[PDB]
């Protein structure tokens, strides 16, 4: 039920 | 109001992705809804008005559901209106939140200056302080600065600081190079005395130019290049540190853990303005501090029994170069340190030739004579490999440093009569004889080499101190006197019976693996005085028979570099092998004779340390001309010859040792080696006795083996093995007399 | 009547009878003899050669007085003192051996402050403060302005695009300047910027582009620089500014005393160097710029183009293999270790130093030009890595790989020639001849690519051979003449038009070394490595095992039982085809555990014993350091390989033992103590198989470090390339196979290293 | 044939 707007959400250190 | 961390500069790339550019870190998120939220996280909005300005195109469940994702990830933080956009955005990138940080900085501060600083100076570390918002008190920390780190007052406040639990700073931002720290934290990190008793050691001249001033009747003021510039950047530079110390104290009185930013506590920093370097130079609290440890550990140590244990080995060390290297090298430092250097002096490109340079070694001197004297004798490392000889170095240079008396090593003052069977008379150690003790003065005159020092008769009616050692052979405590057992250990100027030497001592990763060593080191020198000062003919070593490439490698590139290099076999009674390199320049204008020894019960490794040590001593000095020439073995260099020298070279009378001469007695186990030497040393009539010098704030175990009888190499003409050992073995009919030995002193 | 003194830096200490010392801070001194301690306490300053000589004439005549002062002015500890200069500011410069006279009239050469990009006027001002407190004077500068001795540009990046302009007028005006940035968590300084002797900005710029690959991608993506300086207390900037006053003055004064008198001064300046002073953190480095000889701006930037076309100098280069040590290849080469000024970012040992059998190090990886975070992430991974027998090996092996992979990157001044397929005719070479792609992939080539699991499977576009293009010179060794090859194939992330992208330049044949044929020698066992991985993989032939207790080297059997002991089983295959040359794979299983781990390491070369060394030592820098992250954590190519794929799912892995246990013998010796000798043999070798071998040289002279790529035509990369040729052929004329493989019968499964 | 404290000066670094 969770909308993909929120799924897609990724957060990453590039370094 | 809300934000994204303020040290983050934001760009959004449409679709899906926003980049979180920092200098020292840059993050990525993905997902269009970040690119339609975050412009709006730059300080100025608040969770209320943020809706009103994007609601018909986020609902608040998803903005919400975004700005909690952010939160325990770690990219949204709170603001501090107190802070400047850039002051919060250093410590956000530290990891501390804004509001966190004021609070923090909020801590006053003391500052003391001590020596020849002025308040001028101080007034402007104030002012510095102020503009980072920090206000001095007229604490959690107090700053001390300094002219240098050996003014003497410094040794009250560090006394203070210990019983007060006062956690302060120490700055020499005065002088061509700026000292910043330690912050102390009693019962955490070194004293001042910790530091104090490297810097003293490692300021040799300052040290002894004090003495020669005393002795005409606690440090001197070098600190006298100075710019308003170079001034300004070690009090800012303070400054800085200061408010990283406060800041992180702060939190962790809190959240203990969970700040792990460096600081200077337990560091000292130099920077040096002439040259442009900086340097992290590590302290290590001393266990046996007389300030702020317990100084009898080493006292309680030596009179309880040494405990050997079994260790494995994996040439026959129980751990790689490398990896000793790595754990000891925070002892190179000219200021916290015990070693000050540690550099290759040959050529990398050269890949059979390896030998470091580990300079600095301290003593005693009293005159500018004996003060060139120390500086010159550096530690130096010896090695087939890079790495070995780089672990060479750095050992010997820590060997040399431990055994070095500091005034709490395990001692009792007694008499010779009042110890009796358990105390060993100095004569049985250094074995000169009674016509050298009776024409001393006249015979020390006459100089060509300085070790062949003799000392004084000693004089068995006066009461000296003794230091127990460890015997191996009948595991129990005899006794030598301390005067033997360590270097530069002082003695009245008429009683003045013992130089302490290195003859015996050894560094190791472990205990037994330095007894090995030294034990070895015994046999080597002891294998050079039968055949030196009885000038045995000897016969050489078929390198070639034993499977190891480099000897026959390295004599080709002796042949290469104008030389010739040969192995003289010197095993002895005792059966361990041991040899002697020597090798002779073909033109040029003198022979330049050199010597290197090894010995060891594997007589490849025995070979390779003699071949290694000619390469150490000799071909560096290949390089300096004959005029340049200030190597103590100087004379020996430029005006010997071979041919006035035949036991130098090989008896071809004599067949060619190979590996098949040399019986395998070693094993898979160090200790078990050590119990093997000492058993063969049992059977010579000889026994083993060792003191452990290992330091607790060293690490690396030391010792000094000593097996009384046995020879130095050089001259010292006493009754003994000496004369004895060379007929029992054949090699002469009848003993030599003490008029007929080497006249000239072995000079390595 | 000018005053003398013993040089201020130094504290005369006497020591009455014969004695006196210098003592200073960074150097100690001692003087013997009973006039010196007479005459020292007179050097102090306060006195002339007149006042000296009277003060004294109670017992030194004036012409012994004269006698000593020559002395000590001969060995240089005494000097004139310079009245303008306070005591401590001439023990300063005393101290860096300059005379305080000479230091106070270098002090009077004026500088100009410039500010660039987002620096303010407070900024500075407090500079100028800062330089006025120590003597220097500032100057505003303009367009066409009277030189000065120094321009001093402060600036929030080292990227500004002002920059290059500054640098332009700076070479045609032979003006010095010295950047600085003293804002950001981060001090950066220097270099001084000497145009003719140093490098330029853009020799710096080209540096630091390629070492800042994010932000260098988000700017393609976007589609200059950007910020990054937001961190900065009070303390910090004035910190970077005093800093910089310093060695401000310190250049004039070094700037001055070699105006005239060239090469007398010897102390360290910022000319040519950066230095970075990290606040955050605490650290110091110092970066050094190499002038590029190729730069476009102050150099000549058609250098490689001009070499290109040139035959290729072959000489004899003896053995002592390699050519020299690699302590010595690190330590002439150390220097391009700088995430700044660098061509590597890092170099470090990951592997535990008591372990005496395994030494690994990684190499910190350059750039691709990447427009997607996909792309980042992928051209941030591909660390270089470095392995060895020893740490010494593992260290320069991971440093020359760094080297190896920058020098392959298309900078664009690399050798090419305009021109069609036919214009060129046989000299030509079809790039299909490298690729060796079946009809079926290129056909198929989208669904192929769409379906991939592993990127570097990528089926490129046909040649359009109607299609202009640019051709790069390479040598053909075997021909002695020059051929030509694609641009695309000879150098990384040469850009190609969307319509017409038919070929990625790929690592395979690429080589570093000390010298050229040292370079070609290793690129050339690494072509004859894959070739024999391609047919053993792909055909899936089972091979048999190699006894490594009969090559006379302790370190293989070490190996193998310290892999029991980590829970590995380790053993090696004979790959060796039909050139002859040994080739081997080594491959590992973990007993135990919830996955297999598969993994190998591939090595060929002449001497058999170094090519397993190479094979062995590939499969520990692959594996053992991934063994202690969990199967969860498991990030980089080939995750799936390692925790899915099994032993029973690849029985050509193991050995079969049909067959008998290779030994030492069963590989003739055919190498020299000669590396050029070496090459000459190879490059007949793969001659008598009907095979041409060619040479690109990458060496940039900026780098110094030899880079070449070789190539054979028809030799097998083992990537999925299925073309028709040796894959098929050369296990039946072996006696491998009694039949061919058909495409379809190729293995499935991409070789996942 | 030089004077004794002229003779004897020297200088040297530590
Ligand atoms: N790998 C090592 N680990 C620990 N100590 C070592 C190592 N190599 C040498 N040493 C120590 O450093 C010192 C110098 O060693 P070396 O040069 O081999 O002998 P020497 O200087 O007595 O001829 C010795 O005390 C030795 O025990
Ligand atoms: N001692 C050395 N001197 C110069 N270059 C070296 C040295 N060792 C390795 N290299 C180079 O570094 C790169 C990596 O070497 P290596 O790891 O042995 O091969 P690969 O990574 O191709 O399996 C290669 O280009 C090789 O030529
Ligand atoms: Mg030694
Ligand atoms: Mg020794
Ligand atoms: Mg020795
Ligand atoms: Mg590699
Ligand atoms: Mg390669
Ligand atoms: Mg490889
Ligand atoms: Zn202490
Ligand atoms: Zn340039």
């Amino acid at each position: 039920q969770l909308s993909s707007q929120l799924a897609e959400l990724s957060e990453e250190a590039l370094g | 109001l809300l934000q994204i961390q303020p040290h983050f500069h934001v760009e959004v790339i449409e679709p899906k992705q926003v980049y979180l550019l920092g200098e020292q870190a840059n993050h990525a998120l993905t997902g269009q809804l970040y690119c339609q939220i975050l412009p709006l996280l730059n300080g100025q909005y608040t969770l209320e008005q943020i809706v009103e300005k994007l609601d018909g195109e986020v609902p608040p469940e998803y903005i919400d559901y975004v700005l909690e994702r952010l939160a325990e990830k770690g990219y949204l933080t709170e603001a501090a209106p107190e802070l400047s956009s850039e002051v919060a955005a250093f410590w956000s990138e530290l990891g501390i939140a804004p509001p966190v940080a004021a609070e923090a900085l909020r801590q006053p501060v003391t500052l003391t200056p001590v020596g020849n600083i002025s308040e001028v100076t101080v007034a402007a570390l104030t002012t510095a302080l102020r503009d980072i918002g920090i206000s001095v008190q007229t604490t959690a920390l107090n700053v001390v600065l300094t002219d240098d780190y050996l003014q003497p007052e410094l040794a009250k406040i560090n006394k203070q600081a210990l019983e007060s639990q006062q956690t302060w700073l120490l700055v020499k931002p005065v002088g061509s190079v700026l000292w910043l720290g330690p912050v102390f934290v009693p019962g955490k990190t070194g004293c001042w005395d910790c530091l104090a008793h490297r810097l003293r050691g490692n300021r040799e001249v300052e040290a002894s130019v004090l003495r020669q001033k005393q002795a005409q009747q606690g440090c001197l003021p070098t600190a006298r290049a100075t710019l308003p510039s170079t001034l300004q950047t070690g009090l800012q530079f303070a400054a800085t540190e200061i408010a990283k110390w406060i800041v992180k104290y702060h939190v962790n009185a809190t959240a203990p853990g969970t700040v792990f930013f460096p600081t200077l506590d337990g560091k000292i920093i130099t920077l040096n303005h002439s040259i442009l370097d900086l340097k992290s130079h590590i302290l290590i609290k001393r266990s046996q501090c007389p300030t702020c440890g317990d100084p009898k550990i080493l006292q309680h140590r030596g009179f309880e029994p040494l405990k050997l244990e079994s260790r494995p080995k994996q040439g026959h060390r129980g751990t790689t170069p490398e990896q000793t290297v790595q754990k000891y090298q925070h002892l190179i430092s000219p200021v916290t340190g015990v070693v000050t250097e540690l550099v290759r002096i040959t050529d990398p490109a050269n890949p059979l030739v390896h030998t470091y340079r580990a300079g600095h070694s301290f003593g005693s001197a009293t005159s500018l004579r004996g003060l060139r004297n120390t500086l010159k004798h550096k530690s130096s490392g010896k090695g087939k490999t890079d790495s070995q000889s780089k672990a060479s170095g750095l050992c010997e240079a820590v060997e040399r440093y431990s055994g070095i008396f500091q005034g709490d090593e395990p001692r009792k003052r007694a008499t010779l009569a009042e110890l009796g069977d358990l105390a060993i008379h100095p004569e049985q150690c250094l074995c000169f004889s009674d016509g050298q003790y009776a024409n001393r003065e006249t015979l020390n005159e006459q100089a060509t080499v300085a070790h062949d020092w003799i000392p004084q008769r000693f004089d068995a009616s006066q009461a000296i101190e003794w230091t127990p050692v460890w015997s191996l052979t009948e595991q129990t405590h005899k006794y030598l006197p301390t005067a033997l057992c360590y270097y530069h250990y002082p003695l009245p100027p008429e009683h003045r019976f013992a130089r302490g030497d290195s003859n015996g001592n050894a560094a190791g990763n472990t205990l037994e693996e330095a007894i090995l060593q030294g034990f070895m080191e015994l046999v080597e020198r002891d294998g050079v005085a039968l055949w030196w000062y009885n000038r045995l003919r000897r016969p050489a070593v078929d390198l070639g028979s034993f499977n190891e490439p480099y000897f026959v490698q390295l004599q080709q590139f002796y042949r290469e570099n104008d030389r010739d290099l040969w192995v003289l076999d010197l095993t002895a009674d005792l059966g361990i092998p041991a040899f002697a390199g020597v090798s002779n320049r073909k033109t040029g204008s003198s022979e330049r004779l050199i010597l290197g020894f090894g010995a060891h019960l594997d007589p490849t490794i025995a070979i390779l340390r003699a071949v290694t040590e000619v390469n150490q001593i000799g071909l560096e000095l290949d390089k300096v001309p004959d005029e340049n020439l200030k190597s103590d073995a100087t004379d020996w260099l430029i005006t010997e010859k071979l041919a006035d020298h035949p036991y130098l070279l090989p008896d071809t009378t004599q067949p060619l040792k190979t590996a098949q001469d040399y019986p395998k007695r070693w094993s898979d186990d160090i200790y078990t080696d050590v119990m093997t030497c000492v058993n063969i040393a049992q059977q010579a009539g000889l026994e083993t006795l060792v003191i452990d010098q290992t330091r607790p704030d060293i690490g690396l175990n030391v010792v000094k083996v000593t097996v009384p009888g046995m020879r130095h190499f050089w001259s010292r003409f006493g009754e003994g093995r000496l004369y004895d050992v060379p007929v029992k073995l054949g090699w002469l009919d009848e003993p030599l007399t003490e008029a007929q030995m080497n006249p000239t002193p072995m000079p390595f």
